[PDB]
């Protein structure tokens, strides 16, 4: 803790808040990238209310 | 109006159908009772979860079949549901087994 410091905060225009934002997208890709890709679930598909009453 | 048979006929030990036909089928299920003449009007088919005694959908109708008609069930029989809207309930006819 600081006592006598009166540095000028900025919540909003931080650098970091920005840098959050990115990391969310990485982990995906390179979680995302070496797994299965699915272009042929584009095949048409027939679809009907369910078994019920 | 519910559209019900109010009479029908089966011989010492065939199988039978009643047909309640309408517009309401295609949405809620189909709920029966047995009124002998006087009687309670006793249930037979209910929905406990989404024997002798059946009823089968199909499309503006749903056929009750039933199935080993010894002469106690002679009775007057009554098709029940539900009309679209969820609010008020009625009954159809009134089909004497012979």
């Amino acid at each position: 803790h600081l006592e006598n410091v009166t540095e000028e905060f900025n919540m909003w225009k931080n650098n970091m808040v920005e840098q959050m934002h990115t990391d969310i997208i990485s982990l995906w890709d390179q979680s995302l990238k070496p797994c299965v890709k699915l272009t042929p679930l584009c095949v048409t598909l027939q679809c009907t209310n369910v078994t019920n009453n | 109006e519910l559209t019900q048979p109010p009479s029908v006929s089966v011989s010492p030990g065939q199988t039978a159908r009643i047909t309640c036909s309408g517009a309401p089928l295609t949405s809620r299920f189909t709920y029966w009772y047995r009124q002998k003449p006087g009687q309670a009007p006793v249930l037979i088919i209910s929905r406990s979860s989404q024997g002798r005694f059946s009823a089968s959908w199909s499309g503006t109708t749903v056929t009750l079949t039933i199935r080993g008609v010894q002469a106690d069930d002679e009775a007057d029989y009554y098709c029940q549901s539900s009309d679209t809207s969820d609010s008020y309930k009625m009954f159809g006819g009134g089909t004497k087994l012979t």
